[PDB]
RNA sequence: GUUUAUUAAAAACACAGCACUGUGCAAACACGAAAGUGGACGUAUACGGUGUGACGCCUGCCCGGUGCCGGAAGGUUAAUU
RNA sequence: AGGAGGUAAAAUUCU
RNA sequence: CUUGAGUCUCGUAGAGGGGGGUAGAAUUCCAGGUGUAGCGGUGAAAUGCGUAGAGAUCUGGAGGAAUACCGGUGGCGAAGGCGGCCCCCUGGACGAAGACUGACGCUCAGGUGCGAAAGCGUGGGGAGCAAACAGGAUUAGAUACCCUGGUAGUCCACGCCGUAAACGAUGUCGACUUGGAGGUUGUGCCCUUGAGGCGUGGCUUCCGGAGCUAACGCGUUAAGUCGACCGCCUGGGGAGUAC
């Protein structure tokens, strides 16, 4: 559900909420979460390594199962929960032995849906197999890069990879980054698309929306003086410079990939 | 080359410049020679005669690899449709079979609007 | 379309050459659009093809 | 209860999943008191044209009377079974019993 | 007709290029010339007879 | 137009015997009965404009002949609408 | 909303929103002769960079110059031999 | 004796 | 009161409308195989495409849009308009016997709703085609017609818009007046005695009498003969404009 909220006040006027009515109202499952302290975007050194980061709400880490290593054992979707730590939504599952876990909720499921994992383990949304066991063309999320190394690929809300070949011992797959890229095929993956793909329909609507999301004012390079940034000073709104990061490198066009150790896995790269 | 003797000639009569190639049974390929840059170029191609001679220069280079026959499927409307085969069976290839391959939709894609000369 | 015909001669054969298709259905499908004038083609190709 | 004529077909290298089907459909239409009035089966049969580049494939038939249902949750059982390759369910027009 | 599986017949209503045949040639009844099409065309869908004649 | 079986039921109580199929009571009853079930059809689909056009005839006609009797045999109406549902 | 603590609170900066661009994760990028660390216990509905600055109607022509993204036939060319 | 397909390019004006 | 009108019964044909499903041919593109200097295009050209290999050809795989043949002075809808196949929901028309109803009618200013294409919003989609835009020609000029490209859009969803030579340029209903060829869809009776013999319904195309008409033409589907009710015109412009 997306809502537009009326212009009761500016910066409500442009707001647009994503309201999920079967997201469990209340407190998440205690034993599956641990503390998670903010950074400011400052590294062990103390300096700002990444900027725009800091301030905004408290946020307890939910430990989601990115591996789905326990094969066999059915598990049942007890409830869907809100997750601060990511756009995606999670699902508190109950394995029939009594174990409990969190999993990246896919487009499909709801309460009571059964799910499981393993070299067979059905083949519906919510179920995880090695890709050496998923049909080509099949639509998947939470893909592994190295087997046993948990999911890394296509995890964001409403995101997905489709497998698209098999080529032997790898298995070429295309990520709606646009890139097709071979990968060892014992690498697992969960059936379905992930999360509320509605995510991107939000609008935020005011400044503070962003502040309590963690993010912080971005100051232009021309708003500054020439000692602060290469977009120089001015004397009344001026430029005449080849756009560039504060540290001197071109922005716009300047390809900056370097990793030949993996260039053996890219096959067609985004456009 | 390696000499089969059994092959096929794929002929494309687009109209405006009309062309012919030859291949093997499962459809590999070995020889164009074609009306365009080959005995004029311009309105004096797209003539049946030019298809004749377009078949000849094909012939005069599509030998070797055996060939002493060929299946002959044909793509096009207009000049060069027949006159090639007419010169093919005259150069002494046993005209095994002929075929239509001109693509006909079950009206599928829009074609291009407004053209009065 | 696919023609094989039997035995001794060379003649490309067929006074049934314009068999089912080519020349004609290629003009139509080729030229361009229509929609209103196949209706005029209609009440002419059988406003005349009465007697 | 109105009649339907059914005529699915499953690929060669699993013809012999033959009767495994039919029965559960009888359990599915006897369970909705609807006599089928003629069955047929005719496996090995070649095709007018290849499909997925494959000649030949197993066939069947029916003319079942049944509820305006099951065909709901049956016409959709041809929407799994990557096994089966094609289908068609037909009008009705009274009962059926001879042709072949 | 009363049947479409009549691939038996039909073949006397469709040319050696795979084309349905004009009702002006075959000279068939109107009401039953349709009943032929919704039944010949039915049957080319599950490949007992082809659409084309080249593949 | 509902089931050929259906309406068999509704001619009773409304009518003095079966095959008394023409008392203004029944058609009204036949109409409403369809309409009501038929509002389901326009829940789903709903952009089915044409089908609706037929509906309103039922509604127009129903109302038109529900007005006819208002002139003849008073309270031969006030003994059927509440018997059915509709006076909004 | 912010700002010249101590002569400038503004039309300046920020803003939500828009676009361009870079990044397949040992991400780009940043702090670090390094180890390591942030980015992020995030994974392209993400993250960084640059410009624009709710919204509405809109955003034309110009790739010669300078940049950036592609190229290969050559011409010219480093250490080296 | 039917159908088919191809045959004229641009070229203003006159109290 | 039953004959105008409606209801019930068993059926008929239909591209009537809405939803979901699936097939088959082609265009484009992606990956390869072979293959060599041309392809494409026009009036003629050139722009463009090709020596990293095009066009041609083969195999394989994407994706979108449209349904050749049936197809036809064919059907269907109130109009706009609707064409592959498949099931689900649903509208109307028509036929036949009999049953019920008993004038329940016709028309309709206001009012309501439907309404091609282009167009607008939000997003999604994008193979072809193609406003705009660009380049090639053409020309005195060429903001064109022609050629290489090409975005909006054309496709979907939901909400707008409400206009067309939206035309048969012919308002709706009913009744009444010679005919000929048909087309198409029913149904009653009579050696299935034919793919019938003899009738009787609804729609429909061409020709045509009387009559009408300014003439063209209309002519049982009227523009003939009548009657109910509605809408509209009062010289060209100004103007379907201003307020
Ligand atoms: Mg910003
Ligand atoms: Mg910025
Ligand atoms: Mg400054
Ligand atoms: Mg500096
Ligand atoms: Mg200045
Ligand atoms: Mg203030
Ligand atoms: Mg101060
Ligand atoms: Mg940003
Ligand atoms: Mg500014
Ligand atoms: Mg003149
Ligand atoms: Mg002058
Ligand atoms: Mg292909
Ligand atoms: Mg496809
Ligand atoms: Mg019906
Ligand atoms: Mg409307
Ligand atoms: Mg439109
Ligand atoms: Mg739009
Ligand atoms: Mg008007
Ligand atoms: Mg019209
Ligand atoms: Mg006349
Ligand atoms: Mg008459
Ligand atoms: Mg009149
Ligand atoms: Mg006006």
């Amino acid at each position: 559900a997306v809502v537009k909220c009326k212009p009761t006040s500016p910066g409500r006027r442009h707001v647009v909420k994503v309201v999920n009515p079967e997201l469990h109202k209340g407190k998440p499952f205690a034993p599956l979460l641990e503390k998670n302290s903010k950074s400011g975007g400052r590294n062990n050194n103390g300096r700002i390594t990444t900027r725009h980061i800091g301030g905004g709400h408290k946020q307890a880490y939910r430990i989601v199962d990115f591996k789905r290593n326990k094969d066999g054992i059915p598990a049942v979707v007890e409830r869907l929960e809100y997750d601060p730590n990511r756009s995606a939504n999670i699902a508190l599952v109950l394995y029939k032995d009594g174990e409990r876990r969190y999993i990246l909720a896919p487009k499909g499921l709801k309460a009571g849906d059964q799910i499981q994992s393993g070299v067979d383990a059905a083949i519906k949304p919510g179920n995880t197999l090695p890709m050496r066991n998923i049909p080509v063309g099949s639509t998947v999320h939470n893909v592994e890069m190295k087997p046993g190394k948990g999911g890394q690929l296509a995890r964001s809300a409403g995101t997905y990879v489709q497998i698209v070949a098999r080529d032997g011992a790898y298995v070429t797959l295309r990520l709606r980054s646009g890139e097709m890229r071979k990968v060892e095929a014992d690498c697992r993956a969960t059936l379905g698309e992930v999360g509320n793909a509605e995510h991107m329909l939000r609008v935020l609507g005011k400044a503070g929306a962003a502040r309590w999301r963690g993010v912080r004012p971005t100051v232009r390079g021309t708003a500054m003086n020439p000692v602060d940034h290469p977009h120089g000073g001015g004397e009344g709104r001026n430029f005449g410079k080849h756009p560039v990061t504060p540290w001197g490198v071109q922005t716009k066009g300047k390809k900056t990939r370097s990793n030949k150790r993996t260039d053996k896995f890219i096959v067609r790269r985004r456009s | 080359r390696k000499q089969v003797s059994d092959g096929v000639a794929h002929i494309h009569a687009s109209f405006n410049n009309t062309i012919v190639t030859i291949t093997d049974r499962q459809g590999n390929a070995l020889g164009w020679a074609t009306a365009g840059g080959s005995g004029f170029r311009g309105s004096r191609k797209s003539t049946p005669f030019a298809a004749q001679v377009a078949a000849e220069r094909c012939a005069d280079a599509v030998k070797e690899y055996g060939i002493k026959n060929l299946e002959v499927m044909v793509k096009g409307p207009g000049p060069g449709r027949e006159s090639t085969i007419r010169a093919l069976n005259a150069a002494g290839f046993r005209i095994t079979n002929i075929t239509d391959v001109t693509p006909i939709p079950h009206n599928g894609c829009r074609p291009p609007k407004k053209r009065r000369v | 379309i696919k023609v094989r015909e039997n035995e001794p001669f060379d003649v490309a054969l067929r006074r049934f050459k314009r068999s089912c298709e080519k020349a004609g259905v290629l003009a139509e499908v080729r030229r361009r659009e229509f929609y209103e004038k196949p209706t005029t083609e209609r009440k002419r190709a059988k406003a005349s093809a009465v007697k | 209860m109105r009649h339907y004529e059914i005529v699915f077909m499953v690929h060669p290298d699993q013809s012999e999943q033959v009767p495994g089907m039919i029965e559960r459909y009888t359990a599915a239409i006897t369970g909705a008191e609807g006599k089928i009035h003629r069955l047929e089966d005719w496996g090995r049969r070649q095709l007018a044209y290849p499909i997925n580049k494959l000649h030949k494939a197993h066939y069947v038939l029916m003319n079942v009377e049944a509820p305006q249902e099951v065909i709901d949750e049956l016409e959709t059982t041809f929407r799994f079974n990557d096994a089966v390759i094609r289908s068609m369910v037909m009008r009705t027009k009274h009962a059926v019993t001879e042709a072949s | 007709e009363i049947d479409y599986k009549d691939i038996a017949t039909l073949k006397n209503y469709i040319t050696e290029s795979g084309k349905i045949v004009p009702s002006r040639i075959t000279g068939t009844r109107a009401k039953y010339q349709r009943q032929l099409a919704r039944a010949i065309k039915r049957a080319r869908y599950l490949s007992l007879l082809p659409y084309t004649d080249r593949h | 137009s509902l089931s050929t079986e259906a309406t068999a039921k509704i001619v009773s109580e409304f009518g003095r015997d079966a095959n008394d199929t023409g008392s203004t009571e029944v058609q009204v009853a036949l109409l409403t009965a369809q309409i009501n079930h038929l509002q389901g059809h326009f829940a789903e689909h709903k952009k089915d404009h044409h089908s609706r056009r037929g509906l309103l005839r039922m509604v127009s006609q129903r109302r038109k002949l529900l007005d006819y009797l208002k002139r003849k045999d008073v309270a031969r109406y006030t003994r059927l609408i509440e018997r059915l549902g509709l006076r909004r």
